[PDB]
């Protein structure tokens, strides 16, 4: 069934699983031709893949040269992001296959289905909550990662950072979508809040700074702030 | 000219012989119905006064032998039988015919009807539907499940129709996944047409059986069999010009035959308007776009 509010311990227990958000596998800038008209110039993409217990993101980086001469490129993404985690799943070890793929998006339900024929007991599931995976592309060294590649590319990423060995998978899972949240509603702001102390650094092969417990305490408050004033300023509440 | 004759009417029930149907009370003088043309399948059934769930009938062909209906008390049911004594049979007939208790099927002779909605159906591939090799003739109810459906309880009962699923290994070769589920061409013409049922006339004719079924019995399963049928040609960008002039007369007079007060539950929306206004199709199924947008604007 659906993922939501009911069913969210779920993802922390030891069925394995992944969750696939394709909302920045394909993207374009949108501009004027010297006639005048609208034309998109596509950049690199990227399918976000994650195991919310462990923290594990295989992104697989979306070279624009996928989209030559192709047509109907919207509708395409959706396809190449459900071949490319069919072709992911194939290459792990029976062991480390998930049972459950959650999708963010409904539509990409029928293309993982077609897709994953060949798994009849991998279930696919959508999901009711609005996850905040969109801004990934806010985490620097993702976003740096995916324009610098010249050819399709899997990184291996943890998106938790140690913070495993602290900290439950619930709370760092937790963690991540206060984060993603902040950087999503107000890009500015939320990075301000990661980087304003000078003292406080990301180690090479981590993604969020290195903050002490107290620090984290403070910051995702910092966090939780910036998002209620985001939304006052919205609906005018 | 062939006659259905009937031993009595002991309980009150509608019969209906293919589109037409007659109410007989209980105990009526009542010994069947002649004058039916020779040449199509045909369909006799019935509906208790007492019960109106339950309707069922009999799939038969005259010149495949000579039946008649008796009602049995113990399983509450008019059965159909084969007579093998052909004089015998004269004899009774002639007699009922002498007495005039028979009513005539009643065809008028402008009417195409009933060749239009049986064109393609053949007695024989309705035994391979419905499986009971010691009759000539094939009984189905409102109630009977597909084969499909028994997927997702006893199969001496199903509806035998040919498995249709869009989200399958059988309709989805292996590396144009999604070419294949855009463009169900492979599926239509190599799987189902070439491989299974051999040529468009079979596929047609158990379309036509599925639809009728859905009608006369309002069998679920042979609903959505008809509508899976349909869907599988308009989703398909490349079929042959002489299956979508042909599909577009097959759909046309089921839709004109329908009764107006079923069109509720016998016609899915999502197929209906996928199939005349979105699918590759969608411009070759002119005159059932026009009578679908005369008759149910409201479903679409
Ligand atoms: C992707 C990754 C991240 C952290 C640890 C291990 C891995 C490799 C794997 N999951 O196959």
């Amino acid at each position: 069934g659906a993922m939501n509010s009911s069913n969210y311990a779920e993802l922390f227990n030891n069925d394995i699983k992944l969750f696939v958000d394709d909302t920045n596998v394909y993207r374009v800038t949108v501009h004027k031709t010297f006639e005048g008209n609208v034309a998109t110039k596509a950049i690199n993409g990227c399918i976000f893949t994650l195991n919310p217990k462990t923290g594990h993101l295989f992104l697989k980086i979306i070279h624009t040269s996928v989209w030559a001469g192709q047509k109907r490129l919207s509708q395409l993404a959706k396809w190449k992001t459900a071949e490319e985690v069919s072709a992911l799943v194939r290459s792990l070890p029976k062991e480390e296959q998930p049972k459950q793929i959650i999708v963010t998006r409904k539509a990409m339900l029928d293309p993982l289905e077609v897709h994953m024929l060949d798994f009849p007991n991998i279930a696919i599931r959508p999901t009711e909550l609005r996850l905040p995976f969109s801004a990934a592309m806010s985490i620097d060294k993702l976003s740096d990662v995916v324009m610098k590649a010249t050819e399709p590319q899997m990184v291996l990423f943890n998106i938790y950072d140690d913070w495993l060995d602290r900290i439950s998978s619930y709370t760092a899972f937790s963690r991540l979508t206060l984060l993603l949240r902040a950087l999503k509603t107000n890009e500015e702001s939320a990075k301000m809040i990661l980087l304003s102390d000078p003292t406080i650094t990301i180690k090479s092969y981590h993604l969020w700074p290195s903050f002490t417990d107290e620090q984290w305490i403070t910051i995702e408050s910092q966090m939780r702030d910036l998002i209620l004033t985001e939304y006052g300023r919205k609906y005018n509440v | 000219m062939n006659t259905v004759p009937f031993t009595s009417a002991p309980i009150e029930v509608t019969i209906g012989i293919d589109q037409y149907s007659f109410n007989v009370k209980e105990n009526q003088p009542f010994h069947g119905i002649k004058d039916i043309p020779i040449g199509h399948v045909h369909v006799i059934h019935f509906q208790h006064a007492d019960n109106s769930s339950m309707r069922y009938g009999y799939w038969f062909d005259c010149r495949m032998g000579n039946f008649y209906i008796q009602y049995d008390p113990k399983d509450g049911l008019y059965k159909m039988m084969e007579e093998r004594d052909g004089a015998k049979f004269e004899n009774i007939v002639h007699n009922f015919k002498e007495r005039q208790m028979m009513v005539s099927y009643p065809k008028i002779d402008e009417d195409d009807t009933w060749y239009n909605l049986t064109e393609f159906v053949q007695m024989d591939k309705i035994r391979k539907i419905v499986r009971k090799d010691e009759n000539q003739f094939s009984y189905v109810d409102s109630s009977m499940t597909t084969v499909q459906e028994n997927e997702l309880s006893d199969p001496a009962h199903s509806l035998n129709y040919t498995v249709i699923n869009f989200k399958s290994r059988e309709a989805i070769r292996p590396g144009h996944e999604m070419e294949d589920f855009l463009d169900k061409s492979y599926y239509l013409n190599t799987v189902m047409l070439q491989g299974i049922f051999k040529n468009s006339s079979n596929y047609f004719g158990e379309l036509q059986f599925a639809f009728l079924n859905a009608m006369f019995f309002g069998n679920y399963g042979s609903s959505l069999q008809w509508h899976a049928m349909i869907e599988l040609i308009c989703s398909s960008a490349t079929v042959p010009k002489h299956m979508l002039d042909k599909l577009d007369e097959i759909l046309y007079y089921q839709i004109k035959t329908l009764p107006e007060q079923y069109s509720d539950i016998l016609l899915n929306e999502r197929v209906w308007n996928i199939c005349l206004y979105s699918s590759f199709q969608k411009n070759s199924l002119h005159n059932t776009e026009k009578i679908m947008e005369n008759k149910y604007p409201e479903l679409l």
